């Protein structure tokens, strides 16, 4: 085994475990390889910088999740195959086919040796590693469908100069253990703690945040400075979204982007050398995550009706008018929702104003009922539900200044 | 259990043989349940596993009186005992010490 | 041909396997409904093990079966799961969750406990 | 180091099974396996005998594996006799089947020395015409043939045993499956014209049948590297001491898998990362590489998951544990979870924890679920096959129509569980006791 292994920081196990099984030899080098993994945990980063330093190894990369269903996905295999295999030996002459033709598990396999046959003019055996950024983040997945992909190496010919190597990333656990009996060497990547993932951020984002525009700007209106400061930034920002984002790089990378123009026109020429005077004149953007950044009467009165048609029994509505709040509402009928509305309405009969706000409350997804695509109004066996949390139609009753809270109590 | 220890010795003192005799008493009713109130050979292995362990320190002499297997490791000891002498793998050579297979 | 392979076929599987066996048909004879859990066949097994948990002799097994051994490694709650699907033993129905999933028996009972008691 | 580099190259190629015909590794307790296979080979290949049998074991039971070393025995003196028909169940289909059959007879023809020209109906016409000096051997292999035994209709069993007993072309059908009752899954008139030749493959039954088979992976039997006869020493002074580690890893393997390929994941990566003959010598003394490996394995579960979250994915599945404990049917949604963790943030203050707004809960709760902790109520999830899948697309639940906060869900760990994985240090210890 004649390989480089990189330094990947905290990965020195997965680093060295990826050297032990790709390799340029076939003899030595598995059909199937899995790389488990959850998100934020660094597949796609010890995996570039695996094939980087090694030039000898040829990969092919492929980006399930943008063919939706699996019927691209055959013909995205043998499209990027024979374009590899065409800029590597270009003093072959081999035959272009039509990827569109795969449209059978079948066909891969035909379509695949009718590529490797024009390429058995080499001398010692060159791989062919397809690596599947993402395989379970596909659409329509199954069960059966990643059977068709462990024993794809059975049918291709034993005596062929190039070799394909098949190379999964999963996400979930439950998805791997349902192929556990094959017996194939999974890499897993488990998440990081506290210490390594604000060493990551800073060895990552250093380099952008000291030289933006911003900071630039702000030095000459009011490089070993500007490194403790970006530096005590991204360390300020993780321990205050520790337990907002947990361990999420995503999660993480976009609250620094979002307030760091916030905490660079706060830094004057006394906040430069005290860190203790700059965290207290920025307190609002640490104490929270800053979030992320018109009714009318008939309207907002019938969402009050539905709302109590929805939690409500009808056998006692002859006792009011004449915590179930938690669960799913309940679906009730036309007539009884203008009976509690017409009740409850201040001083009105039913006219076409009345199912005018109702058929617009159900355009906003309002209010609910028993089918989402061609909905028939006329129909008697449609039942109406509401669709509005216990929050929303709070706000609502307060506007109008309706006791809504009494009639549950 | 304090009581049904000291009715037991009732001895100036309590030895503890007699706290032993009180947590039988009362695992016998508070047992083989848990989460829900209302064999052992093949299931429960236990035979299997104690041919294996019992046998592990013969083996480590040779590379035993009776009281020594049980500090160095009693109604299962005695019955793995006779299972390997029907195998012809241990000599008992009296109740005294026993020898292993030549 | 008149043989059946089934049940040589358990008198031969490890000790997970056969503890999950074990385990399934001692929870028939609790509520018989032909119907037990995912979740019910995981406490059933504990169960089983904290039986004799102060006696040197069952300890050794606890050791293997939820650190493997290990110190680092912590205390677990697949391998063998899969394995009696495929063979036409055991049945799963199709659900997301591993607690809730109804584990049903495709062999006959008669013949799975006599398998057992080989062991 | 030249010298350990043919060393190493060589303990990897035994372990994979790249080995020449003239070099494979033949375990012990798979020898009085391999002796019925080579039998019906050696009789419809050479004699032109046309026999059925399809192989009964287990995943991952050297099915395939001593397939290919019969197929490349026979290639090294027998080569113009006979042809290789392989067929899979999985990927090949119903119509698939069809044409996946004159695909490889007209490959396998012109190599020796159309068919698959047409429509379908074509297609299957030819093909009886062709099947049903001597003659060649059409061997036949099939993977996977429980896909293809469907109670509906079983065409393609029915046509391939068809030509065994009324075609004169020798015909050798090795069907591989893993259902232990093969026999019930055929139909009447399928299972007559079949030889009822079900060879069960052999599992391991003692422990010094796994021991000889590790041993005869890691002895090189060829002088290829002057550290041979240095490392079979160590190999055999560890494996002859059941003291040892390697040892203690074949036994603990043996009553958890029990299975080869299984326990060869973490012997290729253990000899690949060595350096040098020191390194590779240590490594298979003490074996602590392969406690690394065992951590890895059961590091993204359910154990493992709950050590990479904070102070509030914790509280949050705590509180939504107890709901779920003492309700009925264990439903809850994210307004019965705030409810218990807000009333525990006011109960440890009372005897200081950051009480987060129900803004902020909303992206610690959809991170449990995408982490498997919160299961959707009575949701199948990932189909079976195909089919289920693209029927279940287009079909909108009720579970997206409703809001994030009125979602039945269901805990993947009951509390008791939680118990057991918590330490004693953690504040949140107290919570989980109900
Ligand atoms: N050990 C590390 N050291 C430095 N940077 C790292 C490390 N691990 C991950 N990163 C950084 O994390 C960033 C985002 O992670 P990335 O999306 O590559 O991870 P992943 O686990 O492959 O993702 P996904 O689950 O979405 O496929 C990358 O751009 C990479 O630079
Ligand atoms: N042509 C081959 N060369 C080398 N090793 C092989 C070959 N075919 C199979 N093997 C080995 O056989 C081992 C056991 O799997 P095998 O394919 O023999 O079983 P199977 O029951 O037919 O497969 P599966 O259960 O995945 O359907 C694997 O670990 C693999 O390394
Ligand atoms: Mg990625
Ligand atoms: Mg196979």
């Amino acid at each position: 085994m004649n390989v480089t292994t990189p330094e990947v920081a905290f990965r020195e196990y997965q680093t060295n475990c990826l050297a032990s099984y790709i390799s340029a030899d076939p003899d030595i080098t598995p059909s199937n390889l899995i790389l488990q993994g959850y998100s934020g945990t660094g597949k796609t980063y010890t995996l570039k910088k695996y094939f980087n330093a090694n030039p000898n190894l040829h990969a092919v990369w492929l980006e399930p999740v943008e063919l939706v269903s699996w019927k691209p996905l055959l013909q995205a295999i043998a499209r990027t195959v024979q374009y590899k295999l065409k800029t590597l030996y270009p003093n072959i002459p081999t035959t272009d086919y039509d990827p569109l033709q795969v449209e059978e598990p079948f066909l891969l396999v035909k379509t695949l040796h009718n590529i490797f046959v024009q390429y058995e003019s080499l001398q010692e055996k060159t791989c062919l590693f397809l690596i599947l950024d993402g395989f379970d983040s596909l659409q329509d997945l199954d069960a059966a469908l990643f059977n068709k992909y462990i024993k794809l190496n059975e049918l291709l010919p034993k005596d062929s100069k190039i070799n394909i190597k098949f190379i999964y990333t999963m996400l979930e656990t439950s998805f791997l253990q349902r192929y556990s009996t094959h017996c194939i060497p999974t890499v897993m990547f488990p998440r990081y703690n506290v210490d390594e993932v604000s060493t990551i951020l800073v060895m990552s984002r250093c380099g952008e945040l000291m030289e933006d525009s911003c900071l630039r700007k702000r030095i000459i209106e009011e490089d070993d400075q500007f490194q403790n400061v970006a530096a005590n930034f991204i360390h300020l920002i993780v321990q205050a979204f520790h337990s907002y984002t947990g361990n999420d790089i995503f999660a993480l990378n976009d609250l620094i982007d979002f307030k760091w123009p916030k905490y660079v026109s706060r830094i004057t020429k006394e906040n430069i050398f005290e860190p203790l005077a700059l965290y207290k004149s920025a307190i609002k953007l640490f104490l929270s995550t800053d979030d992320n950044l018109d009714l009318s009467i008939i309207s907002k009165y019938l969402l009050i009706a539905s709302y109590i048609c929805s939690y409500l029994e009808p056998r006692y509505d002859a006792s009011i008018f004449s915590n179930p709040r938690y669960l799913q509402p309940s679906l009730f009928a036309i007539e009884r929702l203008l009976a509690i509305f017409q009740a409850i309405f201040p001083i009105m009969k039913a006219n076409i104003e009345v199912f005018q706000n109702l058929s617009e409350l159900h355009t906003l997804k309002l209010i609910a009922t028993t089918m989402n695509k061609n909905i028939d109004y006329l129909s008697p066996k449609v039942r109406w539900k509401v669709n509005v949390p216990w929050e929303i139609i709070k706000e609502i009753s307060e506007s109008v200044h309706f006791n809504i809270s009494d009639y549950f109590s | 259990m304090i009581r049904l220890a000291e009715a037991h010795a009732k001895k100036n003192v309590v030895e503890l043989e007699d706290v032993q005799e009180a947590v039988r008493l009362i695992r016998s009713a508070i047992k083989d349940y848990a989460t829900d109130p209302k064999v052992q050979t093949g299931k429960s292995v236990i035979q299997r596993k104690l041919q294996e362990d019992l046998s592990r320190e013969i083996m480590n002499v040779l590379k035993m009186s009776f009281n020594e297997l049980i500090k160095q490791i009693s109604s299962d000891i005695q019955e793995a005992l006779s299972r390997l002498q029907q195998e012809d793998k241990v000599i008992v050579l009296g109740e005294g010490v026993r020898r292993s297979v030549r | 041909t008149l043989n059946s392979h089934v049940i040589t076929f358990m008198t031969r599987l490890s000790f997970t396997a056969k503890l999950f066996i074990y385990a399934l048909l001692n929870l028939m004879k609790k509520n018989g409904s032909q119907e037990q859990e995912l979740g019910d066949i995981v406490d059933e097994i504990k169960l089983l093990i904290e039986v004799n948990g102060s006696n040197k002799f069952v300890m050794e097994i606890a050791k293997t079966l939820f650190q493997q051994g290990s110190d680092n490694i912590s205390e677990q709650l697949d391998f063998v799961l899969n394995q009696l699907l495929d063979a036409g033993i055991l049945f799963k129905q199709t659900m997301k969750n591993d607690r809730i999933c109804c584990v049903k028996l495709n062999i006959s009972v008669e013949e799975a406990k006599r398998a057992m008691n080989e062991d | 180091d030249p010298g350990f580099g043919s060393l190493q190259r060589r303990l990897l190629q035994q372990l994979y099974g790249t080995l020449p015909t003239d070099e494979k590794i033949i375990f012990t307790y798979l020898q009085d396996c391999q002796q019925e296979i080579d039998r019906i080979i050696k009789q419809s290949i050479i004699q032109k005998e046309s026999h059925s049998v399809i192989l009964v074991g287990p995943r991952q039971s050297y099915k395939t594996y001593l397939l290919d070393y019969e197929l490349s025995l026979l290639q090294q003196s027998y080569k113009e006799q006979f042809i290789t028909i392989r067929l899979n169940g999985f990927i090949h289909s119903e119509q698939t089947a069809i044409n996946g059959i004159a695909t490889q007879l007209e490959q396998q023809l012109q190599k020796i020395h159309t068919i698959s020209s047409g429509s379908l109906t074509e297609v299957f016409e030819k093909i009886l015409l062709l099947l049903d000096i001597t003659k060649i051997t059409v061997v036949f292999i099939f993977d996977e043939i429980d896909t293809f035994a469907g109670p509906v209709r079983q065409t393609l069993l029915y046509n391939l045993f068809d030509m065994v007993e009324h075609s004169r072309v020798p015909v050798c059908i090795f069907g591989c499956t893993t259902k232990l009752n093969i026999l019930e899954y055929l139909e009447k008139r399928v299972k007559s014209r079949f030889s009822q030749r079900v060879i069960y493959m052999p599992q391991i039954q003692n422990l010094d049948d796994m021991v000889d088979a590790v041993r005869n992976l890691l002895t090189v039997r060829s002088e290829i590297s002057p550290w041979v006869s240095q490392w079979n020493e160590t190999l055999e002074k560890e494996l002859s001491d059941p003291r040892s580690n390697l040892n203690r890893h074949i036994r603990m393997n043996f009553e958890t898998f029990r299975s080869l390929p299984t326990l060869k994941n973490s012997i290729i990566p253990l000899v690949a990362t060595s350096k040098n003959f020191g390194s590779l010598c240590t490594a298979i003394k003490s074996c602590s590489f392969l406690d690394i490996y065992n951590k890895n394995q059961l590091s993204n579960n359910l154990t493992g998951r709950l050590q990479s979250l904070s102070d509030l994915e914790l509280a949050i599945l705590i509180s939504a544990a107890r709901v779920a404990l003492r309700a009925k049917d264990g439903s809850f949604n994210f307004n019965l979870a705030y409810a218990e963790y807000e009333k525990m943030i006011k109960a440890i203050n009372s005897r200081t924890i950051k009480l987060w707004l129900k803004k902020d809960v909303k992206n610690v709760w959809e991170n449990l679920v995408q982490l498997d902790f919160f299961t959707e109520k009575s949701a199948v999830g990932l189909r079976d096959n195909a089919t289920a899948a693209f029927y279940a697309s287009n079909y909108q639940f009720q579970g997206t129509m409703i809001p994030f906060d009125l979602r039945s869900y269901q805990m993947q760990i009951i509390l008791q569980e939680l118990r057991r994985i918590i330490p004693k240090s953690n504040m949140y210890y107290s919570w989980t006791q109900l």
